[PDB]
């Protein structure tokens, strides 16, 4: 206002041009910023939508996308601009060294565990599986035969039950 | 540093963390200038104080070869009425050496030394003269109604006005003239269109303050070349060794430390530019001895502190100065890190967990005091592996995490 | 890297500094732009490397089943605690009168050892221990146990690896010393970590040659000008050289901006291939390399990561 | 896309290309961020399809 009470207007262009252009720079600049950030935010909003689809709709059983460890289920909640997930998770506590083997020979044929790990208390054998301890007594339904006891390490000589 | 803090964040509180401030940027010492000893007496009075010089029409441009000379020897005329200047103000055509200086002289009338300022049109500025219009070079005047006028009128003097063809700056044009117009061949003999070139100028002291004989003499020249002609006398000073020191070679100057020579060059080449394209290496101009040029090193400084609402106990860190050196006065430790010299804080040889980084691997914490330590990892740990052992867990938990996610700013 | 706009612009001159003070509020945005893209890129390699808080080492004797590891493992004969491969990886990738100008660089928090003992303790952690030390404790388990388990994943019955694991510990084995050759046969393959050097040495490069330029002014320097004119004048020269530099200056950081970007959004989903192909046994096609995959070791390099992606394809196959 | 560097900011005149010669090392940059942008362009169809 006061350039306007302060100058001849023929003079006015060449006082009053360059600060219009210098706004013009600072303003194109917040413009370049705004967009840095906004794509920013636009690709955490994509990964944020991409957890909601899969950690909360879905037992998604990928590694560490969903929380740490085994994850089991998740709980979305609000904020002032942004979200929270609370993600419930397994995780083991205390744990046991036991003596394996990967078969079994009974009657000369060879077995192999259906599902879990043969271990050992020193005496008799178990089979678990691969999270917890729960030792069940080695039975043809338990397990499965194929070959014999040659083409296989540690195969250990036992015995197995027929219902 | 802390106070330095609050006012870099213009905030009383600080929390924790890295931060930045200016550099050390330590300043030289003294200067060094440096002259060749051949220093000669340069004729000047020659195209200042002599007999009735030409007219325009007839330019004694002179060639001025390698003297000294300085403005004592242009003061000597207080009647100078034109000492408007171009390209170096006037108080300073002092201590700058040129390469190659242009004195051209001349006799003008009072209303004529107007018109030698460039990029304009005159009685002079038609196709009797024609200069260049950027004119790194100046225009001195005086007048000389004393001299060069006479009782009887000075009509010899003649100027070439009414030339037909353009000029080109810089040019020199003294000839016959034959005038040649109109739509008729004048063939210089016919009587119609035999127009005469050249007129007089008449000189008798009862005049207006327009019509007065001025000596006029202009100089025209350039800068940036390795060789030096003429400028006024300086007492040369020796040089000094790994002294941070302001340098004058001979017109280019410059801030830095010296380094003997390690390199050839070549017997005509002195100069050292780098890929840089800065100048790092010279020889001396009186002595062929190649030195190498580098600046003074920078500084960068870092503070480090605790919680203002914890305490006050501040440290400071240079990034890339060595110390082991120049960082003014000490204080309780100095460490010398990779990533650059640190004071304030102490070093252990234990590892903890890093509150806040420095850089390779070193962070420093709050125990009393600050201390500096290296990166710990972790726990260490090891597990046994055997060809017949499985690691089997019996009791679990179940845990909650949490994750905080941005969405969308505001609008 | 970190900038002077003091020392660019301008040099040990209080002038120039008084007309880049009537300016004034652009630099400080340069300054929070520069510790912004710093403190943005040095945190990106924790949880790229640091995923586990247990470092691990190895066990002294290795009854592999036959296979053999020396290649990936760090060799204590050598004097870093660097696999060969880590060698390879460091001198098949290859200054002050750029510093000298008011251009810093800045050491990584992160150097080599520490991030070759994450490496190693990754390594350690993913043999010896399977894939359940990314969840809570390492639980040991035998590596032929672990690669029956792998199997079943892909369904495989695991009465296959102990039918054919003299196989697979051949064909292992001279896929490793393969890769050897591979890698050094041709240097095309790590054009992915060249680019990105030079591509910030150039950009650089041609930052600093800037200074040379006629813009607007009877001489580039600043000296010579202090020294040729009045200082009512020649402002007009100094200002024009003031705007042309720090629009260079603008040009350079957007491009780094820009360039950060692409940088963070690979650096994720270098943690994302970190989690899943390292600490997991992903189904996801080609996610983890080609076909269906088994495993993946883990490799750094200077300012990148490689992966080992060792994967299972059919070879013959009949009609029924 | 791409532009030219010289014909787009002055015409069919050499002294606006003399003017143009001062900033100098300023176009160069955008002809090879050009060169660029088409290149990982063309190479985004390989890896989908």
């Amino acid at each position: 206002n006061d350039i306007l009470s302060r100058l001849d207007p023929p003079e006015a262009e060449v006082q009053i041009d360059r600060l219009i252009t210098g706004r013009l720079q600072s303003l194109q600049t917040y413009v370049t910023q705004q967009l840095i950030r906004a794509a920013e935010i636009r690709a955490s909003a994509n990964l944020a939508a991409t957890k909601m689809s899969e950690c909360v709709l879905g037992q998604s059983k990928r590694v560490d996308f969903c929380g740490k460890g085994y994850h089991l289920m998740s709980f979305p909640q609000s904020a002032p601009h942004g979200v929270v997930f609370l993600h419930v998770t397994y995780v083991p506590a205390q744990e046991k060294n036991f003596t394996t083997a990967p078969a079994i020979c009974h009657d000369g044929k060879a077995h192999f565990p259906r599902e879990g790990v043969f271990v050992s208390n020193g005496t008799h054998w178990f089979v678990t599986q691969r999270n917890f301890y729960e030792p069940q007594i080695i039975t043809t339904d338990n397990t499965f035969v194929s070959g014999n006891c040659d083409v296989v390490i540690g195969i250990v000589n036992n015995t197995v039950y027929d219902p | 540093p802390l106070s330095e803090t609050k006012c870099t964040l213009k905030s009383f509180t600080v929390e924790k963390g890295i931060y930045q401030t200016s550099n050390f940027r330590v300043q030289p010492t003294e200067s060094i200038v440096r002259f060749p000893n051949i220093t000669n007496l340069c004729p000047f009075h020659e195209v200042f104080n002599a007999t009735t010089f030409a007219s325009v029409y007839a330019w004694n441009r002179k060639r001025i070869s390698n003297c000294v000379a300085d403005y004592s020897v242009i003061y000597n005329f207080a009647p100078f009425f034109a000492f408007k200047c171009y390209g170096v103000s006037p108080t300073k055509l002092n201590d700058l050496c040129f390469t190659n200086v242009y004195a051209d002289s001349f006799v003008i009338r009072g209303n004529e030394v107007s018109q030698i300022a460039p990029g304009q049109t005159g009685n002079i500025a038609d196709y009797n003269y024609k200069l260049p219009d950027d004119f790194t070079g100046c225009v001195i005047a005086w007048n000389s109604n004393k001299l060069d006028s006479k009782p009887s009128g000075n009509y010899n003097y003649l100027y070439r006005l009414f030339r037909k063809s353009k000029l080109k700056p810089f040019e020199r044009d003294i000839s016959t003239e034959i005038y040649q117009a109109g739509n008729k061949p004048c063939n210089g003999v016919a009587g119609p269109n035999c127009y005469s070139p050249l007129q007089s100028y008449g000189f008798r002291p009862t005049y207006g303050v327009g019509h007065q004989p001025y000596r006029v003499v202009v100089l025209s020249f350039e800068l940036l070349h390795a060789p030096a002609t003429v400028c006024g006398p300086k007492k040369s000073t020796n040089l000094v060794k790994n002294k941070c020191v302001n340098f004058n070679f001979n017109g280019l100057t410059g801030t830095g430390v010296l380094t003997e020579s390690n390199k050839k060059f070549l017997p005509f080449q002195q100069f050292g530019r780098d890929i840089a394209d800065t100048t790092d290496a010279v020889r001396d101009p009186q002595t062929l001895e190649i030195l190498d040029i580098t600046p003074c090193s920078f500084g960068g400084v870092s503070v480090i502190t605790p919680g203002t609402n914890t305490s006050n106990q501040v440290a400071v860190l240079y990034q890339g100065v060595n110390c082991t050196w120049r960082v003014y006065s000490t204080g309780s430790n100095v460490f010398q890190t990779r990533a650059g010299c640190l004071i304030g804080a102490e070093y252990v040889n234990n590892s903890y967990e890093c509150d806040i980084p420095i850089g390779a691997g070193i962070c420093a914490s709050y125990q009393q005091s600050i201390i500096a330590y290296t990166m710990s990892l972790g726990a260490e740990n090891s597990v046994a592996y055997s060809n017949n052992s499985i690691a089997i867990p019996t009791n679990f938990t179940i845990s909650v995490t949490t994750e905080i996610l941005p969405v969308s700013m505001t609008k | 890297t970190s900038v002077d706009c003091t020392m660019y612009i301008c040099g040990d001159s209080t002038e120039c500094s008084n007309l880049l003070l009537q300016y004034g509020s652009f630099c400080t945005q340069l300054k929070r732009a520069l510790t912004g893209i710093a403190v943005e890129q040095d945190k990106n390699t924790q949880e790229v490397f640091a995923q586990v808080k247990q470092i691990y080492k190895t066990p002294p004797i290795k009854y592999f089943g036959g296979f053999n590891f020396s290649q990936i493992l760090p060799d204590p004969s050598k004097p870093s605690k660097r696999s060969p491969i880590e060698d390879l990886l460091f001198n098949k990738v290859t200054i002050c009168a750029q510093k000298f100008n008011g251009l810093t660089v800045l050491p990584p928090l992160l150097t080599d050892e520490m991030i070759a003992q994450y490496t190693s303790a990754l390594l350690a952690g993913t043999i010896t221990s399977g894939w359940t030390f990314g969840a809570g404790p390492a639980l040991q388990i035998p590596f032929p146990m672990q690669m029956a388990y792998r199997f079943n994943g892909i369904g495989v019955t695991q009465n296959v690896l102990y039918e054919n694991q003299k196989l697979i510990a051949n064909q292992f084995n001279s896929a490793i010393g393969k890769i050897q050759d591979s890698l050094s046969s041709t240097p095309s393959a790590l054009g992915k970590l060249q680019d990105v050097v030079n591509h910030n040495a150039q950009a650089l490069n041609t930052l600093v040659k800037q200074l040379s330029s006629k813009f607007g002014a009877i001489s580039s320097v600043l000296n010579d000008i202090l020294s040729r004119l009045d200082p009512p004048e020649a402002e007009v020269q100094i200002d024009r050289l003031i705007t042309g530099r720090l629009q260079s200056l603008q040009t350079y950081v957007t491009q780094q901006l820009i360039r950060a970007a692409e940088i963070r959004a690979s650096a994720n989903l270098a943690a994302t291939k970190m989690s899943e192909c390292v600490l997991g046994q992903s189904k996801r096609v080609d996610f983890c390399g080609k076909g269906y995959h088994l495993m993946s070791f883990p490799q750094s390099a200077p300012h990148g990561v490689v992966f080992l992606h060792v994967t299972y394809v059919p070879a013959q196959e009949k009609n029924f």
